Order: structure tokens, then C-alpha cells, then sequence
């Protein structure tokens, strides 16, 4: 099926998101980094890698904030590079990816507009994968109607609102409920849409969409317990992707305790691995870092193909753990808290 | 006399009842196993009772090699191409009507299985709808005989 | 062997040996609906009835030994249940 | 989307004619038309075997073309992030020419095994030079189509090595096993296009 | 005589007039119209 | 009939190269370009 | 109570007897239907089995018929005994729970549930 | 005399009215049983009301079977060219027409099922609705009874 | 007497007994088989239990090779062209039944090894689904060896 | 003696043996391909073990070899049109079976060498799935003999 | 003597010559000149050194004129059957091949291009790689000289 | 002697000359206008340069014009189907390669034109490659005028 | 003397200038009318301006009803085929050819009204390439007179 | 004198002239009104103005039905072939040229009637490119009448 078209179009951005691939670090790769002891020699490890110069130009007191912005500044080029080279086919799915940015930083215009402030000083603040090109929307930032408006107008984003949220919503909910709800609305519409590039890109992608639908389930119930939302709050948010949907996903929207949870995971042996794995003890792994170590493990499926998309999705979010990973080494090593150094994500 | 092509609309018919009729159980079978399959994972209880749908389509293979079979038993070189016609309707009557049916029955029994799972009060609905769906081939067997012995 | 096998050699003892000699008594009587089980040939239409029995003979004899192998099959099995 | 419905409009739309016209032909006792016995005398045996040369280069080389260019497009691609794919690669570009070399070679025996007849009468024309039409036909066709199936192949597990190579260095000597086994179609499309061009002689 | 030449006149001018017309229709009759500012209003 | 032998062989010919034309214009209807460019 | 749900339930129900007594009386050919078919399966099951064993020689035939009746044995059971067996069951469930039951078995109504040790 | 091959567009007829009014009523099974079995979940006393849909889509099959048997029992060898076209047009006309009524049963029982059990309301308006397309399964029996008695 | 072509029919049974049956259980080893290795990560010992739809799949291809061999050694020089269609009809109604019984072994399997995985209570209801699946492959060849003995 | 044309339907036998082999082998060895060198980066040792898809692909390329060379050496002029179909059956036989077994072989290795790398214990049922997709070309190998010697 | 439609097929051979190798020529340019317009921007100095794969592409379509031309002045009123069928398989030879060897230019094109930009080191790569393809051109070219010179 | 209905292959020649042609320059003018009007928001200067691509187009059509009418001054009441068929042949080549140079044209001016407001050094290169595409037309012409004037 | 079936050709012409040159005028005009309404939103002023291209649409309707007006008049019962083919290839040539028009004048159309709205200036090379896609209607007509009058 | 199987092409000229302009106007009020439902939410005041699209597409049919009910009079027992080709002629150049007036009509009344409501000034515009739809369907007309009376 694919090959009939999919190196017509495809076939250099492959070959250059492998390459890309190639450069990442490996265990061997953090078990230098977690033994050394200062940011200098944080810098001196990853110039002999494909960050070399990511901390070129730069002040002498290196703080983890800068490394922090010059590792995502690294990924940032690499994906905009990418977007900029696709054909459509790709680059309708590349800016898939986007939209799981976007919708973060139209939670930082609504909350900056709710709140009076001119979208301008947002700006800075907004993710390098979410920005967007048309700007009227951050010129004009009067109200939160004229934004609403605004949006539907110039962002990408426009048709995830139509299907859940009105103005007279925008005007009501929080600002946490909007995330999760622009972010149920996109999910369902990116697994349809991997559903419609069928074979390979869909094999490949829905391993992965359906458990991010899954995993926004687990971790927005166990979550709520302490919360205002009720039942049906939870069941508003839940992803329609996932393994739960036929039943689970309504037996954790009927949750109230933890245990409620897992006699949902433990219908789906994945999943009652995950729980199992983690009691979050002192010294334990989390059922966050379990979450983070799986989305790794189907992150690496992707490149076990040759011809689909699912290789551009899982590096994004791959390289994305690698800053996470590299952040969170750096914490460990200037704060000297060497005992929780081990809790990167070990990604390939 | 008769046509020496004749028995050739017989023998479509007779294959049609069998192969249309396969091909809509299998249809049946396969969405409906499928719907099972994925109901079984959070209930154990229901895998056995939910088999209903996959039975069922199995009828539409019988009823295709019932008249496959009527037809088949009275093929013969001297036949009066008048009755290889009604063979031929006979095959399509049932074949292509099993093909309608099996393809009710896929549907219906995998969101009646599915729906099952989340409410067990549906289990008799589902039967009563899956009879409405099943009789499609009984409608086509019967009109099948009909011709097949005219 | 372990408890499984002898128990399948049990139950395909039994069935073997009622259904076999059923037919190796419905071959010694000659009935007539067994004709197409017999490997008669154009020549054993030649003289008259003696062909086809010796036929008759030779595959009755067949079912006898294959349920002669099922009573085997049986007792061995019925000490291999016992002493696994 | 658009021209797989236009593909498929097309193509039940004469399967539907095509199942009423043969039961039409039938039913009215029209079995003296349709006659294929017709269509395979009156047909010249040139148009056959030219078929099968033109054919016998072109989907070569059209297998070719995709062997390139699948390969090609992933040792672009991996070459930019690790330079020594572009050299070691270029094997599997080798063998999606080989395959288009495979078309020529075939072509070629045929096409200098063609001759004018001088006669167009099927009684005239005659056995041996039907069977030579058609033979360089089905020939023609066996090697076109191999090869075009062999060189997509190639190309397909090229970008198969290119990739991993990228990634390994050690890696592409090992999957070269791969591409042999591939290219091995096309040279199957060859052995028995001989076979079916071996006996034939026009006149 | 002829008829051959007649029918498939007749039957490639009519296939080939037949395709312009629906290809033409289609992509007609499922053009984007594309009214952005307003679509989603 | 409805066919003859110039027509036969003429359609055996046209309803071939047509084929392929459209598998030529499928590949030049499907060329596309990028909707942005580099910095 | 209503008159309106009252047509909806006596029209359905009359409805369903009118048309059962169209489709109901038909659906008894399910006992044909599968019938033949058994009898189909067991003559081929035979006839594409045991004749291997048939020889025209008592050993030679007998020593394979042996193991080619063990095979046939397998089928027969997998295919009739089992399966078909099922079949067989799972309709006269639903020739009872239908087009028999219908004229007079509500089957609405709790199941009694008596308390006891038992259920340790 | 007639030609021999005057009994094929009987059968066609025949065959005709059964298989698209089977095709008709196993969609609008199929549609109308899909919504019943995914309602149930919120609303599993609806199920005995919502077979109607259901009920209505088996009775276009019972509409193509009388047209196949009526055409069945007009068929003889000898039959007159016209006959056989009455019976095809008769065929047609009802079995494409049970096709579109199916068509419409199935769209109208999905969106009427789950409409229903958000707002009982629309019941007494679905039911009209249905009829609504039911009856198109009426109008080409009331042609095909006409055509198949020219 | 008999026409030279007369064997075309025939030879293509004995064709498409085996091509459509290949096909079939293809497609039933190619779906279930990408099943069957994607469970074997999570559940390594499912593996040899999981083979079963495998198994059946090719049991379709020897209910196609049985035909196959059967017309094939039934074929001859001048064969009467009523045998000839009889072949093309047990050709045709063992190979495309062997068709919808892969793709129901084939949609089954897939659905039944994955759902196994999550629930090893569904490994018995999935055995009796793929026998409902695989014996429309056995009923192709009933009438495939009636047809061709006839 | 034999028609003019009677060598065509032969010499199709021949092509379509080797070419729908051809197309079973590529995609067979071309799906197999990917699977093997994209694995092969998570585990480098497991190209030898993986190698084994490609080779029964390839043994499904010499089942349409072997059958095109005897079609090819059976042919001439003077050949009767009987055997010109057997042979054309031979011809689609194999090289459709082989076409079948190469798209099972094709789907089962990628699927089986990508679970391997995951899970080595897949690796011996990996074998016996392979076994069951490369048959279906042996089947087809047995009809197209069956045929193309008679 | 000749049949009157006799250089129609010729006729075809001079046309098929120009026209796929101007499709082929066209795609060629088109991908290559898309990525030239988007490797520009980033590296100015690039684009003389770049356009290699379009005056490549440009070779293609000057492949199918040579052939064009050299058919066309070989045509005459009178000519044998055989001349125009060899000028039509040379019109094909050239012109599907120019139409393949043009679209593995075109696409190869567009990588090494957008390659080069990041890697200077490709340059030479990518020219061997598109040498490749316009000897696939020469492999049409040279068997449609060899054709119509017959 | 000269055929009726021979006209008509001239005439299609005349047609094919002016529709491909005009379909290539509608296209080729469609894309680069999408190209100028998308681009020149930016950069208005760009305007009066960015034309070029819409003039070769406007060629292309001129291309199919001039074989179309030397077709259409040629033609003849009685023509021989030799001439006939060269002027089919002749219009056909200039009409769908103007229609590949169209196709080309259209491509490199879209992404000419909007590469070229990023960057002006692609302007020279843009020109070059516009002359690499513009050129499939002409060499559709000379290939046209040939046939057209045998 | 001349056949009947004669009329046919030049009035499939008459058809094929009217109804062509009708879809491309609608094409042109929906395209460029929804182009105007929405960007209408933005700009209160431009109206009365960006009409032009759906004037110019309008135009390409004018050339398929000056050349069907001219064909229809030209026809009588006992036309030649030789003067039929000729109205049947103007009205081609002028009906794709308006089309061909007016597929671009649809583009160009809504693509120079959007860049207009954000920047006056396109304004004039708007109707500069609006002009090179009007004119392939202008060069359809010119060939269909020259054929029609021949 | 006149052949039978004649009047048939004037049948379908009546017959077309109203199918396809009542396809035309049929789409040219679905998108219409589509576009007039979805405006009304936010400016109910506007409905009696912009129902015009829905008016023109309405002429649309009237135009259709002034033909059809011309050649429905025009016809007669044994007409003239000629005329019956005119009158086939005229039934697709009304016919297909209202459905183009329909496709245009429906596009840009939907586009219009958004527009004029986010835009008041807008309505004015879109009457003067609505009468550039409408008209095709009065040029379509034109030319039906001149060919129906010729």
C-alpha cells in the first residue's frame, strides 16, 4: 500500500527525521552525564554529541534555565526545518503535532485576556511550536469575545471550538477545563485523521493515539478525587480513543479512589503493568514516570517501519523527553540531589 | 434441442447460493467475532452468550447450500434453459439476500455485543433485532425454492 | 504419555471398535449401500458375485485389524491412566 | 482520492457491461459473435510482439525508475546527517539499473528475432508466425513485468539498508542479503522470457 | 457498413464527452469555497 | 460487428496507452508545492 | 395510563404475531437447513477420509485405516459433535425463546435469590 | 413462438424484488440496530419501544418477497417477451424502491433512536418520519403489483 | 460433437479452486499472523495456543487444493461441456467460499489473539467463532465435491 | 490439426506464472525487506534469524519458475487447444497462489521479524506462520503440475 | 496492398515518443524546480550547481524528440504493418521509459537538492544517483533507435 | 481509394492541438497566479516580474494554436487517412506536451514566485528552469509542424 | 447521397461549445463569486472592482455561444460527415478550450481578489493574468471558427 | 423512410433538458439554502432578500421545462432523424448548461449570503454576479431553441 506513493513526497523528510534519529543520546550517552559535576562539564559532555554549540554565545554562568531554552531551541529549528520542507500529505499531520502546542498557548491568551492583559507581553512566553502567523488576534486583544472571535478567524484552532466550546463557554469555564477540552476535540480528531491515512501511518499511530486517550483518563481521574468536577465533568474530558471507551472510560468516570482505577487497569494487562510498576512510594517510581517511560517504549515502535508518519510524531515527542531528561540531570547535579539522578527517561 | 450453454446459468446458480451466502456469514462472522473479541477483555461472563450473532450468520451459509445443494442435485446436459433461469434466480434469490442479511447481522451483532457489555438488559433486544436481520436470508431461501421448483 | 493421551486413546478405543465392527458385520452380510467404500475394479463385473465378496472379505479384515489396533490402543491406555 | 474513484468509476462500469454483454451473447444465441477466434487471427502478430518489446523495456524500466528513486530519495535523506551512506548505498541503485539492464537485454533478443511475413491471410500467416507473436508478446510482458515488480523491490529494501545504515554502519552489508534475493526476480523474468522467445521463428 | 466505425465513433466521443462532463461536474460541484472569515461563524 | 480489425487493434493500442497517460497524469496531478519557506 | 402507549404496545405485539405468522412459520426451515447440512458434512468427512484405508489388501489396508479413522474421529467430533452440536442447541434456544415463547411467556420478572452458605 | 431466453428478465425480476428489498431492509436493520444497541446504555427501557424502525425495515423485505413470488408464480418456458419485461420493471420497482425506503429507515432509525432517548418527545414525530419512508416500499409494491398483472 | 473450447470452464474451476482458496488463507495467515506477533510481545506464552486461525486458514487452501485436484484429474481432450460448467461451478463455489471463510479466520483471529491477550477467558469463545468462520469453507467444498461428482 | 492461435493461452500460463509471481516474491521480499532492516537497528543480531521471510519468498518465486519453464517447454506451434489451457491454468494457478503466499509472507515476516526484536520467543512461532503463508505457493505449485502434465 | 489504417500505429509511435517524455521531462522539472525555489532561500550560491537534475530532466524530453523525429520521417502512405508496429513499440519504448527515468529524476531531484543544502558532500552523490535515471532514459532511447531503424 | 469518415482523426488533431494546450496554460496561469497573488501581499514590487511564468503559459496556448489552425488550414474534404492521422498525431503532440509544459510552468512558478519574495537570487534560477519547462512546448510544436507537414 | 447519423457529430459540436464553455463561465464564476463575497468582509470598497473576473468569466460563455449558435445554423439533413467532424472539433476546441479558460480565470480570480483585499496593488497584475487565462477561450473560439467555416 | 430506434434522441433531448436543469437547479438551491439557514442565526431580516439564489436556481428549472415541453410538442411517430439528433442536441445544451448555471448559482449563493450578512453592502455584488450564473442557463437556452426549431 504506502510505497505506491509515500517516497514520491516523503522520501527525503524520512530519510532526514532518521538522521535525526541517529542523534540521540543513549544510556551510555546519560550514564556520562549523570557523573559529572558542574554545568561546565554538562556543556563539555553534550559538545561531543549533536547539541555541539547549543551553549555557544553565551554567558560563562551557565544557570539550567539556559540550558533548559537552548535544548528546546535545538528541537524548535530542527521541527520548524521539517514543516517548512513537507508536502502537504506530511504537512497536514506536522501540523498535528502543533496543535497540541497551540492549544497551551490560546490557555495563556484567554488567561492573559480574562485577566486584561495586552497578548503582546505573552508573546515571549508562548511555545516556539505553537506560534502562530496570523496575529490579529494578539494585535487587537480587547476582550475575550473579540479574541474568541479573533481566533476563529486566524488560528488553525477554529473548528476544535465550534465542537465544544462557545463563547458564552469561554466566558464560564476554567481555564484548565478549556485545555482539556480543546485537547479531547483534538486528540479524537488527530486519531480520525490517522484512521483516514490508513496502513502504516494508522498502525503506527494509533498504538500511540489510543494511549494518550487512555492515559489522559487514568491520570485526569486519579487527579480529580480532590477536586470540584464531578462524574459527568470527568466523563466531559475523557479522550474517545482509547482502549477504555467500550466500557473503562466510563468506569473511571464513575471513580472516586485510587483502587477504582486500577480495577480499570486491570482489565487491560499494559495498564495493570503500569500500576503495578509504581505504588509512588518514597524511592518508588511514580505512575507519572511509568506514563513518560511507556509513551518511550511506543515512541520507539515508530522507527521499527520505513514509510509513514508516525516516525515524525514519536521523534517530536522523543527529542521532547530528551530535553526533559537533560533538564531534569542538570537540576540534579547543581542542586547535588544525585539520589533521584537515575529518574531520566532512558529514550532511543 | 435445448441450449448447450444452458446449464451454465444452473450451475452459477447453484454457486452463487453457496459463494453470496459465504460471503455474508462471513461478513456476519467476522464483525460480529470482532465486537466479541473486544467485549470479552471486561467481561469474562458474557463470552459465551454473545455468541448469537456468529451462529446466526452461519445459517445464511446453509441456507445458501440448501438451495446451492437443490440446485446442484438437479443440474442434467438436457436442461430446458427455462430451468437453468430459475436456477439462476433461485441462486441470486438466496445468495444475494444471505449477502444483505450477513451484512445486518455483522453490524447488528457487533454494536449489539458492544452495547451488551455496558448494558446486559440488551441481550434480548439484541436476539429480537438479529431475528429481523436473519429472516433476509429465510426470505431469500423461500423465494429461492419457489423458483428452484417451478 | 501423561493422563490426556490415555484418555483420548480410551475414547478412541470405544468409538474405533463399535463403529469398525459394525461395518466389518455390514460387509461380511453384503449389503448393498456398501458398494462405493469397495475397491472393486471393471474385471470383478466378470463371472458373476465371488469377485466382489472376496472384496467383501479383504476390506471387512481391514475394519477387523484397525479396531484390533483401537483394542490395543485401549488397553494400553487404560494402564496408562492408572499409572500416570 | 479523485482518480481512485475515477480508476474504479471506470472500472466497474465496463465489469458491469462486460457481465451483460456475455450474458447478452449468451442468452440470444449469439455465440458465433464474440468470436476470440477472430480477435486472435485477425490481431497482426506484429502488434503482439511489438506490445511485448515495448513492454519488455518500458515496465523494466519503470521498476527501475521507482528502485531509484525509493532508494535514492532515503540515501539523499540519511546522507545528510551521516555522509558515508552516499557510496556504500549506491549498490542497490546497481541492482535497480541491473534490472533495467535485465529489460534491455531481453528487449533486444527479441526485437533482432523479429521479421516482415509477406502474407495476411491467418491460413497464410500460419501457425509458426502466430506463435511467434505471441510469444514475443508473453515474453515481452513476462520480463516487463518482472522486472517491474524486481526493481520496486530493490528500490523498496534499498531505502530498507539506507535507513538502517544511517543509523548503523555495520547494519548494510548484512541487509545486502536482502537485495540479492530481490534482484533475483528480474533475473527469473529474464530466464524464462528466453524460454518463451527460445523456439520461434517468422516467415 | 461502417456499423464497427459508426458505433465506436458514437461510443469513444460519448465515453470521452460522458468523462469531461462528470470529471467536470465533480470538480464543480466539490470546489472549496473557502469563505475563511465567515466559515467558522 | 461492432468491431474491425483496424478498430480491434486500434482500441487494444488506445485503451493501453491510455492506461498509461493516466498513470503519467496521476503522478503530474499529484506534484505539489510547500506552503512556506525558510527564515 | 395511557391510550397512546397502549396502541404502541398492542400494535407491536399484534404486529409481531401478524408478521410471525409469516416469518415464525418459515423459520422452522432452520431445522432443514441444518439437517442437510449435517448430513452433507458427514458424507463428505467419510468419503475424503476413511477410502484411504480401503486397500484391496486385509494388512496393508487395515494397518492405515487405523490412523486414518483416528483423523476422520477428530473432524467428526470438531466439525458435528462439537460445533454443529452447537449450532443445533444455540437455534432450539431461540426456536423456544421466540417463536414458541412469544405467544405466552412474559420472562419479565426478579429471580428469586435464596440466602445460604452455598454461595461461600 | 417466443424466444427461450424470454424467462431470464422474469427471473431477473424475480431476484430483483427480493434482493434489493433485503439489501433495503438489512441497512435499515443494520443503521437502526447499531442505534438501538449503542441507546441502550442511557435509556435501556427504550429498547422494546425502539425495535419499530427495526420492524419496519424487515417488512420492506416482505415487500420484495410477495413481488418474487407473485413473479415466480407467473413464470412459464413459453412465456411471451412483454410478460418478462412486466416482471422485470415490477422487480425493479419495488426492490430499488425498498432500497431507497430501507436507505431512509436506516438514516431515520440511527437519528431517531438516539434523538429519542435525549428527548422522549420524538417519538410521535419519528414514527410519522418513518412512515414516511416505509411507504416508498409501498409505492413500488402498488407498481410492481400494477406492472407484474399488465 | 463437443467444442475444443469446451475445457476453458473447466480449467478455470480448477484454477479458481485453488487461487481464491490461496487467497483466502492468505489473507487468514496475513491478518491473523500480524495479530498473533503483535500479542507475543505481552504475552509470550500465547504464542503456540494462538496458532489455531493459522491452522484453519490453511485448511481453506486444502479445501482449494482438494478441488483443485479433483477437476484437475476430472479434465480430458473432448469433455462435455455440461461437465465443463460443472467443474467452473465447484471451481468458483469451493474458491471464493474459501475467500469469506479467510476473511472471517482472518478478521477473527486478529480480533480473537489480541482479545486473548487482554482476557485469556475469550481463547474458547474464539476457537468456536473461527470453526463458524472456517467450516464456510467446508461448505464451498460440500458443494464443490457435489457439483464436480454430479 | 490445432487452431491458429491455440500457443496463446499457453504462453499467458507461462507470464502469468512468473509474473504473479513475480508481484508475490517483490512484495513478499519487499515488505520482508523493510521489516528486517528497520528491526535490525534495535537488534543487530537478529538479521540472520530474520533473513528467513525473504527466503521463503523466494522459494515462492521458483514455484512460478518452475511452472513457467514447463509450460515454456511444453509450448509450440502444433500444440493442441486443450493443453494450451491446461496450461494456462497451471499458469494462473501458481502464479496467483504465489501471488497469495507472497502477500501472506510479506504481512506475517515485517509483522514477525518486528515482534521478534521486541520478544525473541515469538522467533519459533514466527517459523511455523511463515511455513503456513509459504505453503499456500506449494499448493499452488501441485495444482499447476496437476495441470500443465496432463 | 497495406491495410489503409496501416501508419496510424506509427503515427501513435511518433506521438507516444514526445508526449511521455515530456510528461516525464514535466515532472522532472516541476519537483526539481519546487525544490530549488525551497532550498534557495536558505542557500543562494546553491542554485547554479542545483539545477543539474532540470537540464537532466530537459535530456529526457530531448530522448522522446530524437525518436519523435526519427519515427516521423520514416512514416509513409504506403508503409507495412511491420515498420508502423516497430516505430509504435519504439514510440513506447522511448516515450513510458523517458516518462519513468523523469519521475525517478524528478523525485531524486528534490531530495538531492534539499539534501545538498544541509551536506555540500552530497553533490557528487546525488549526481551519480540522477545519472542512474538518465541512463534508464538512454535504455528507452537506444531500443527505439534500434526499432526504428529496422 | 479514399474512405469516408477519414476527416475526423485530422480533426481530433486540430481539437487535441487547442484543448491540451489550452489546459496547459490554464493550469500552468492558475498555479503561477496563485503564486503572485499569494506572494505579492508581501512584496508588490515583485508583481510586473512575477508575470513571466503567466506569459510562457500564454506561449504554451499559442503553441497549441498555431498546430490547431496549420491542422485547420489543411484539412480537406476526401483527405487520405495517411495525412488524417498525421494531423491526429500532430495535435495530440503538441496538445498534452503544452499540457506537461503546462504542468511544469504551473509548479515552477508557484514555487518560483514565492520563493523568489524571500529571496531575489532565486529570480535567475527561476527564468532558467521556466525555459527548461517552457521548452516541452516547443519541442511538442517541432514534433507537430513535422507530422502535420508529411 | 450523405448518411443520416451525419447531424450527430456537429451537434454533439453545438452541445460540447455551449455546455463546456457554460461549466467553465460556472467554474470562473463560482470560484471568483465566492472569492468576492468573502473578501467583501474585510473590504466594504472593492466590489465594484473585483467583479472583473467574473465579467471575464462571463465572456468565455459568449465564445461557446457565438461558435454553438454558428454550428446549429450550419446544420441541415443532408450534411457531409467531412463539414460534421469539423463543427464537432469547434465545438471541442472552443468548449474545452473556455473551459480550460475558465478553470484558470476561476483561480486567478479569487487568488488576485484575496491579494487585492490585503494589498491594492495586485490589482492590475490581477487583470494582466486574468487577461493570459481569458485569452485561451479567445484562441478555443479562433480555432473553432477557422473549423466550423472550413 | 425513416428508420425506428430514431426518435429515441429527441425522447432523450426532452427528457434531459428537464433532468438536468432540474439537477442544476436542485444543487442550486441545496447550497443555497444551506448558506440561507446558516446566515438567518445571527440576521433574520435578511431571508426575504437573499432567498434570490434559490430564485434563480429555480428559473434554472424553468428553462429545463421551456425545452423539454418544446420537444415533447415537437415530436412525432417516425420523425425525421435529423431532428431527432437536433432535439437531443438541444436537450443536453439546456440541460448540462443549467446544471453548470446550478453549480455556479449554488457556489456563489452560498458564499454571497454568508457574505452579505457579515457584510450588508455585499448584497448589490452578489445580484450582479448571481445574473452572470443565470445567464449560462439563458445561453443554454438560446441555443436549445435555435437547435430544437432548426
Amino acid at each position: 500500500f504506502p510505497e505506491l506513493y509515500f517516497n514520491v513526497d516523503n522520501g527525503y523528510l524520512e530519510g532526514l527525521v532518521r538522521g535525526l534519529k541517529a542523534g540521540v543520546l543513549s544510556q551510555a550517552d546519560y550514564l556520562n552525564l549523570v557523573q559529572c559535576e558542574t554545568l561546565e562539564d554538562l556543556k563539555l559532555h553534550l559538545q561531543s554529541t549533536d547539541y555541539g554549540n547549543f551553549l555557544a554565545n553565551e554567558a560563562s554562568p551557565l544557570t539550567v534555565s539556559v540550558i533548559d531554552d537552548k535544548l528546546k531551541e535545538k528541537m524548535v529549528v530542527e521541527f520548524r526545518h521539517m514543516r517548512n520542507h513537507a508536502y502537504e500529505p506530511l504537512a497536514s499531520f506536522l501540523d498535528f503535532i502543533t496543535y497540541s502546542y497551540m492549544i497551551d498557548n490560546v490557555i495563556l491568551l484567554i488567561t492573559g485576556t480574562l485577566h486584561q492583559r495586552s497578548i503582546a507581553e505573552l508573546v515571549p512566553k508562548c511555545h516556539p511550536l505553537g506560534s502562530f502567523e496570523q496575529m490579529e488576534a494578539v494585535n487587537i486583544a480587547q476582550t475575550p469575545a473579540e479574541l474568541y472571535n479573533a481566533i476563529l478567524v486566524d488560528t488553525p484552532l477554529a473548528a476544535f471550538f465550534q465542537d465544544c466550546i462557545s463563547e458564552q463557554d469561554l466566558d464560564e469555564m476554567n481555564i484548565e477545563i478549556i485545555r482539556n477540552t480543546l485537547y479531547k476535540a483534538y486528540l479524537e480528531s488527530f486519531y480520525k485523521f490517522c484512521t483516514l491515512l490508513g496502513g502504516t501511518t494508522a498502525d503506527a499511530m494509533c498504538p500511540i493515539l489510543e494511549f494518550e486517550a487512555d492515559r489522559r483518563a487514568f491520570i485526569i481521574t486519579i487527579n480529580s478525587f480532590g477536586t470540584e468536577l464531578s462524574k459527568e465533568d470527568r466523563a466531559k474530558l475523557f479522550p474517545h480513543c482509547g482502549r477504555l471507551y467500550p466500557e473503562g472510560l466510563a468506569q473511571l468516570a464513575r471513580a472516586d479512589d485510587y483502587e477504582q482505577v486500577k480495577n480499570v487497569a486491570d482489565y487491560y494487562p499494559e495498564y495493570k503493568l503500569l500500576f503495578e510498576g509504581a505504588g509512588s512510594n518514597p524511592g518508588d517510581k511514580t505512575l507519572e514516570d511509568r506514563f513518560f517511560e511507556h509513551e518511550v517504549k511506543l515512541n520507539k515502535l515508530a522507527f521499527l517501519n520505513q514509510f509513514h508518519f508516525g516516525v515524525f510524531y514519536a521523534f517530536v515527542k522523543l527529542k521532547e523527553q530528551e530535553c526533559r531528561n537533560i533538564v531534569w540531570i542538570a537540576e540534579c547535579i547543581a542542586q547535588r540531589h544525585r539520589a533521584k539522578i537515575d529518574n531520566y527517561i532512558p529514550i532511543f | 434441442n435445448n441450449p448447450e450453454y444452458s446449464s451454465f446459468f444452473g450451475v452459477m446458480g447453484a454457486s452463487s447460493a453457496m459463494v453470496f451466502s459465504a460471503m455474508g456469514a462471513a461478513y456476519g462472522t467476522a464483525k460480529s467475532g470482532t465486537g466479541i473479541a473486544a467485549m470479552s477483555v471486561m467481561r469474562p461472563e458474557l463470552i459465551m452468550k454473545s455468541i448469537i450473532p456468529v451462529v446466526m450468520a452461519g445459517i445464511i451459509a446453509i441456507y445458501g447450500l440448501v438451495v446451492a445443494v437443490l440446485i446442484a442435485n438437479s443440474l442434467t446436459d438436457g436442461i430446458t434453459l427455462y430451468r437453468s433461469f430459475l436456477q439462476l434466480g433461485a441462486g441470486l434469490s438466496v445468495g444475494l439476500s444471505g449477502l444483505a442479511a450477513g451484512f445486518a447481522i455483522g453490524i447488528v451483532g457487533d454494536a449489539g455485543v458492544r452495547g451488551t457489555a455496558q448494558q446486559p438488559r440488551l441481550f434480548v433486544g439484541m436476539i429480537l433485532i438479529l431475528i429481523f436481520a436473519e429472516v433476509l436470508g429465510l426470505y431469500g431461501l423461500i423465494v429461492a425454492l419457489i423458483l428452484s421448483t417451478k | 504419555c501423561g493422563p490426556k493421551l490415555a484418555a483420548c486413546g480410551i475414547v478412541l478405543s470405544a468409538w474405533g471398535v463399535i463403529m469398525l465392527i459394525m461395518l466389518g458385520i455390514f460387509f461380511n452380510v453384503h449389503s448393498a449401500v456398501l458398494i462405493e467404500d469397495v475397491p472393486f475394479t471393471e474385471k470383478d463385473f466378470e463371472n458373476g458375485p465371488q469377485n466382489i465378496y472376496n472384496l467383501y472379505e479383504q476390506v471387512s479384515y481391514n475394519c477387523f485389524i484397525a479396531a484390533g489396533l483401537y483394542l490395543l490402543l485401549g488397553g494400553f491406555s487404560f494402564c496408562q491412566v492408572r499409572l500416570n | 482520492t479523485g482518480l481512485e474513484l475515477l480508476y474504479l468509476g471506470i472500472f466497474v462500469a465496463f465489469w458491469a457491461c462486460m457481465i451483460v454483454v456475455g450474458i447478452c451473447y449468451t442468452i440470444f444465441d449469439l455465440g458465433f459473435r464474440f468470436d476470440v477466434a477472430w480477435f486472435l487471427t485477425e490481431t497482426s502478430p506484429f502488434m503482439w510482439s511489438n506490445l511485448g518489446i515495448g513492454l519488455a523495456i518500458s515496465l523494466s524500466v519503470v521498476g527501475a525508475a521507482w528502485g531509484i528513486y525509493i532508494t535514492g530519495s532515503s540515501i539523499i535523506g540519511g546522507g545528510v546527517k551521516a555522509p558515508r551512506i552516499k557510496t556504500k548505498n549506491l549498490v542497490s541503485i546497481i541492482f535497480c539499473e541491473a534490472v533495467a539492464i535485465y529489460g534491455i537485454i531481453m528487449a533486444i533478443v527479441i526485437s533482432n528475432m523479429a521479421e516482415p511475413f509477406s502474407a495476411t491471410d491467418p491460413k497464410a500467416i500460419g501457425h509458426r508466425n502466430y506463435h511467434a507473436g505471441y510469444s514475443m508478446f508473453g515474453a515481452g510482458l513476462t520480463v516487463g513485468l518482472s522486472n517491474l515488480f524486481c526493481g520496486v523491490c530493490v528500490g523498496i529494501v534499498g531505502s530498507g539498508a539506507a535507513l538502517a545504515d544511517a543509523q548503523n554502519p555495520s547494519l548494510f552489508v548484512k541487509i545486502l542479503i536482502v537485495e540479492i534475493f530481490g534482484s533475483a526476480i528480474g533475473l527469473f523474468g529474464v530466464i524464462v522470457a528466453i524460454l518463451q522467445t527460445s523456439r520461434v521463428k517468422m516467415g | 457498413l461502417e456499423y464497427s466505425v459508426v458505433f465506436n465513433l458514437v461510443l469513444w466521443i460519448m465515453t470521452g464527452l460522458a468523462l469531461a462532463v462528470i470529471i467536470t461536474s465533480y470538480n464543480i460541484w466539490n470546489m472549496d469555497p473557502g469563505y475563511d472569515s465567515i466559515i467558522y461563524r | 460487428g461492432f468491431f474491425s480489425p483496424g478498430i480491434w487493434m486500434g482500441l487494444l493500442t488506445t485503451l493501453f496507452m491510455l492506461f498509461i497517460f493516466t498513470y503519467g497524469l496521476h503522478m503530474i496531478l499529484s506534484l505539489k508545492t510547500m506552503d512556506r519557506f525558510d527564515d | 395510563f395511557d391510550f397512546g402507549d397502549t396502541m404502541v404496545h398492542q400494535a407491536i405485539h399484534t404486529i409481531e404475531y401478524c408478521l410471525g405468522c409469516i416469518s415464525n412459520t418459515a423459520s422452522y426451515l432452520r431445522l432443514w437447513a441444518l439437517s442437510l447440512a449435517h448430513a452433507q458434512l458427514s458424507e463428505v468427512l467419510w468419503t475424503m477420509v476413511i477410502h484411504i484405508g480401503l486397500h484391496v489388501r486385509s494388512l496393508a489396508g487395515g494397518l492405515g485405516l487405523f490412523f486414518i479413522f483416528a483423523a476422520f474421529a477428530t473432524l467428526t467430533v470438531a466439525i458435528l459433535l462439537i460445533m454443529e452440536g452447537l449450532s443445533a442447541f444455540l437455534h432450539a434456544l431461540r426456536l423456544h425463546w421466540v417463536e414458541f415463547q412469544n405467544k405466552f411467556y412474559t420472562g419479565t420478572g426478579f429471580k428469586f435469590l435464596p440466602f445460604s452458605f452455598e454461595h461461600i
